[PDB]
């Protein structure tokens, strides 16, 4: 499984870790304690973009609350103050790997066991990051046409469903 | 004794063994560790448990009942009086209940826990640890009886109304992200 | 093992506590610090929050002696939301910093009370134990400052101004 | 007097009354005027018109629960 037709799989990537294709050509990850960082931080990007997909068209479809571009309403620092005090001690706890002051005890920092049904397979792990970069993808689409449309990106959406060939990356 | 654990993949101190009731291993900040003050904190989990049961009855009830709010019982109750009365009459039931008995060494030598009090004989490991439970539970409510008094500034069934009625527009979101 | 000595006349230390971590005074009635694992932690919170409080209680004196009004006047000096949000801010990367011990992932094993700031090379057991003593004082201090505030209402420096001319009915 | 009010079915007549704002947007008006609303009438006659729960209502489902068990 490679992500172009035979370009030589970088030997930093052999094919343990779930979501190899072989792409890294920069060889950002080509020592092995910066792979295993990056593994921890490509599963949190993953995480936080398909929540982030889903909050952004789920609040102007299904909530219509909106563009998601729309900021004027609340006021940003009182949130940011809330929400920093209230991420800071889940931050740091997951950073840690526990409670402790030389906290590395306890369960994986990228799989902390939060599976009740017990789904959690090689399988599985390789269909979240699938479907974290998928949404990665998603959410600097939405960046990059909230900047160049200057639009909702449902009516985006619209646009391109209405008329394709006319409405597209050539706008 | 298999015991589950407060949080997924951790390993519990080793002065929690499961050997009492409704131990999950839950001692980070080490409060436990000398096995003197682990006895009395046992006592005093079970009755501020017991306590937080009879408050949040007597909190939610009252107001069911449209007998007012518990948090503005102050204004056609005077509390010094009430206050001077209750502790007349706790005194003594309190004394008995941490000496041990009526008398002055103690004598009567009974459980300040678990006394007798039990005419269905219904009394095992596992009451117990469904009592702390229910306890633990009514603690947690009561601490948020209190924040939502001053959140909110309505009553905890009238809270409770509020949110199945609107629940986007009343939730911790709304009520925080205004001066409130 | 406790040179200089006990917070009570004849009082016995605790059996945790044996007179060889800086400013042990034997003080421990409630038995917090049985656990010495525990006690490891809660040595680096103390020394903390004493270089906190010491930082606290000149912002609440210093600016007030230079006629900028108390400290409870502050509010309306300053946008109190805002500058808590650049608060929050520079504290999360700093303060993870401090406790990952460093920047890497995989945490660092530098002392993370104790790190290693001294150009002067003043660090002395005398030091580490005068750090925790005027600490000591500053937290007494501030828990002073509100409380004087609560019962009276007046500047702090004006209840000062009362003590010395009312000696007999400050309190 | 003594009310005994069928609280749960009121809820739910509100919410059902509400639906076509939030969530069934895309509908214009109410699954059935039953939920709330006003009379449609044709001609003079009523073909519908809202239903309200009370006391009378609550005790008649009750004696149905009984009879159906
Ligand atoms: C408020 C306190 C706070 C703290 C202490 C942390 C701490 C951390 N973050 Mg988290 N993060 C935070 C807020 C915080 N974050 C917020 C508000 C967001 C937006 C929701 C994120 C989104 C985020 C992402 C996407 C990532 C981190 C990562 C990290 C870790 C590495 C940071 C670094 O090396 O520089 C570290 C444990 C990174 C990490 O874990 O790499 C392994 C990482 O990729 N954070
Ligand atoms: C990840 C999946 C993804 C999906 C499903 C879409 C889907 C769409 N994009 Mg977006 N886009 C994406 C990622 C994505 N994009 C990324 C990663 C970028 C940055 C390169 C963009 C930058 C972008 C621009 C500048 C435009 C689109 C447009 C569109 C629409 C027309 C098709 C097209 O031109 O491309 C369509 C709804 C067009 C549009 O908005 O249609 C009205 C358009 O002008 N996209
Ligand atoms: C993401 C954080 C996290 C996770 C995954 C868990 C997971 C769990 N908790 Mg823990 N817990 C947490 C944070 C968390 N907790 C926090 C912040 C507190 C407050 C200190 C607790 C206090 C707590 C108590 C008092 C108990 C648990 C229990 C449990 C188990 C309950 C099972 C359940 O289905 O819950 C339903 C939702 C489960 C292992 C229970 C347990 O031990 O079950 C075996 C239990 O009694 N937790
Ligand atoms: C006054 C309330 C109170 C008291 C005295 C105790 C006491 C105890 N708990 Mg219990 N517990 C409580 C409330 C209480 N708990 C609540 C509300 C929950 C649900 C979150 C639990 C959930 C729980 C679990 C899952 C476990 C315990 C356990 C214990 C025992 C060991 C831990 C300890 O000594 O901490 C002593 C606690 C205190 C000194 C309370 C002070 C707390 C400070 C002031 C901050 C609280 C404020 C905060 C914002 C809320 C001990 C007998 C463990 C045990 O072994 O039980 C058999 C155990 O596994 N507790
Ligand atoms: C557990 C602690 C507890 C405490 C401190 C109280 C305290 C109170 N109750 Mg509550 N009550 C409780 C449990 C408690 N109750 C329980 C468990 C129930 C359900 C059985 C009730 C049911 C109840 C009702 C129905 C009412 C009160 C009322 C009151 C208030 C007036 C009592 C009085 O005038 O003289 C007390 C004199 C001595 C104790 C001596 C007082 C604040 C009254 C009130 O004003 O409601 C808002 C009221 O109508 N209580
Ligand atoms: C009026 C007299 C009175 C007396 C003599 C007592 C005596 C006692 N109370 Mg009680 N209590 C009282 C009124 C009283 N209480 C009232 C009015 C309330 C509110 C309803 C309580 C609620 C209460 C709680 C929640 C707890 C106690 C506990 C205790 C014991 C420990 C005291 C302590 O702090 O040790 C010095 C250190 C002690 C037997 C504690 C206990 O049982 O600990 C094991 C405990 O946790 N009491
Ligand atoms: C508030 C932060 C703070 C912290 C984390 C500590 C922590 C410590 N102190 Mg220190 N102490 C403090 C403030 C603090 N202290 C202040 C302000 C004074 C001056 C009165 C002292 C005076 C003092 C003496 C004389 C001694 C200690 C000692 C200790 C160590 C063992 C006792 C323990 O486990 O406490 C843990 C503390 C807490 C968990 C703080 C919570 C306090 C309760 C829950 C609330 C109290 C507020 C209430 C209004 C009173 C431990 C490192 C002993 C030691 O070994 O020194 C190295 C010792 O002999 N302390
Ligand atoms: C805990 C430490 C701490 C904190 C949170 C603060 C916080 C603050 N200081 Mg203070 N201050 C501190 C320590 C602290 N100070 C110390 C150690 C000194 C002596 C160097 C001062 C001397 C000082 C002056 C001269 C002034 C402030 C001012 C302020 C306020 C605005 C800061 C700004 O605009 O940028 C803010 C409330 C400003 C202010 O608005 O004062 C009311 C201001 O003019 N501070
Ligand atoms: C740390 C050392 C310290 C020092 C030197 C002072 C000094 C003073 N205090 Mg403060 N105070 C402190 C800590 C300190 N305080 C602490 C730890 C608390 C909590 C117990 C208080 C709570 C307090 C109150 C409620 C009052 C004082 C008052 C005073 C003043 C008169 C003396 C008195 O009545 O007490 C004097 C300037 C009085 C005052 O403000 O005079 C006008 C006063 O009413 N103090
Ligand atoms: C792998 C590799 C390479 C690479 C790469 C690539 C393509 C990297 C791409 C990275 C990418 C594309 C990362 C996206 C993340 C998006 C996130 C986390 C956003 C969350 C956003 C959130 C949490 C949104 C929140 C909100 O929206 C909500 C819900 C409502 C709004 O009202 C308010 C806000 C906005 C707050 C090289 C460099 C090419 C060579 C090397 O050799 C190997």
């Amino acid at each position: 499984l490679l992500w172009i037709p035979n370009a030589t799989p970088p030997a930093h990537l052999t094919g343990e870790f779930p979501g190899d294709r072989g792409f890294d050509p920069l060889g950002l990850s080509k020592d092995p304690k910066v792979f295993a960082r990056m593994r921890i931080s490509e599963v949190f990007h993953g995480r936080l973009a398909m929540l982030g997909i889903v909050g952004c068209v789920g609040q102007e479809w299904l909530f219509n609350k909106g563009a998601w571009f729309d900021y004027s309403d609340f006021d940003l620092p009182r949130l940011g103050l809330i929400a920093l005090q209230v991420i800071a001690p889940l931050e740091y706890w997951r950073g840690n790997g526990g409670f402790s002051w030389n906290g590395n005890d306890g369960p994986d920092r990228s799989y902390p066991g939060f599976d009740p049904l017990g789904l959690t397979t090689e399988d599985t792990k390789l269909r979240e990051i699938k479907n974290g970069r998928l949404a990665m993808s998603a959410m600097l689409g939405l960046e990059v046409q909230s900047h160049i449309t200057g639009k909702s990106p449902l009516t985006n959406l619209g646009d391109h469903l209405s008329s394709p060939f006319t409405a597209n990356i050539l706008t | 004794k298999y015991r589950g654990l407060w949080f997924p993949n951790i390993t519990p101190p080793a002065y929690l063994t499961g050997e009492f009731p409704a131990d999950r291993g839950f001692d980070p900040a080490g409060l436990a560790a000398d096995p003197k003050v682990y006895e009395r904190m046992r006592i005093a989990e079970v009755f501020n448990g017991r306590l937080a049961m009879l408050a949040i009855v007597g909190c939610v009830y009252p107001e069911l009942l449209g007998n007012g709010v518990w948090f503005e019982v102050w204004n056609k109750v005077d509390f010094y009086r009430f206050a001077l009365i209750s502790l007349q009459v706790v005194a003594p039931l309190e004394y008995w209940r941490g000496n041990g008995g009526f008398g002055w060494d103690g004598e009567e030598k009974y459980d300040r826990s678990y006394p007798g009090f039990d005419p269905c004989n219904l009394t095992t490991e596992y009451t117990k640890a469904a009592e702390i439970k229910n306890g633990r539970l009514a603690m947690i409510g009561m601490f948020g009886l209190e924040v939502q008094s001053h959140v909110t500034a309505q009553g905890p069934v009238a809270n409770l109304i509020e949110h199945l009625r609107h629940p986007l527009a009343a939730n911790i979101g709304a009520n925080l992200a205004h001066p409130w | 093992g406790h040179k200089d000595g006990v917070w009570f006349p004849g009082a016995t230390p605790p059996a945790h506590l044996t007179g060889e971590y800086p400013a042990d005074r034997g003080f421990d009635p409630l038995s917090l610090a049985a656990d010495p694992t525990v006690y490891a932690r809660m040595r680096v919170s103390e020394v903390f929050h004493a270089r906190l409080s010491m930082l606290a209680i000149v912002g609440a004196i210093v600016p007030e002696v230079l006629g900028k009004g108390a400290w409870f006047e502050a509010g309306n000096s300053v946008d109190g939301i805002k500058l808590g949000f650049i608060a929050m801010a520079i504290a999360a990367p700093t303060e993870y910093w401090r406790g990952n011990g460093g920047f890497n992932w995989d945490k660092g094993a530098a002392d993370r009370s104790y790190p290693g700031f001294d150009p002067l090379k003043l660090t002395t057991d005398y030091t580490k134990a005068a750090e925790i003593k005027n600490g000591r004082l500053a937290m007494a201090g501030l828990l002073g400052l509100t409380f004087q505030y609560l019962a009276t209402g007046e500047s702090p420096l004006a209840n000062l101004a009362a003590h010395l001319a009312n000696p007999v009915g400050a309190n | 007097a003594i009310q005994l009010q069928p609280v749960f079915a009121q809820w739910i007549q509100n919410t059902h009354y509400l639906a076509p704002t939030l969530t069934a947007f895309n509908l214009v008006s109410p699954t059935t005027p039953v939920w709330g609303g006003d009379v449609v009438s044709i001609s003079g006659k009523v073909a519908m018109m809202p239903i309200k729960l009370g006391t009378a209502d609550f005790l008649v489902h009750h004696i149905h629960a009984f009879t159906i068990h």
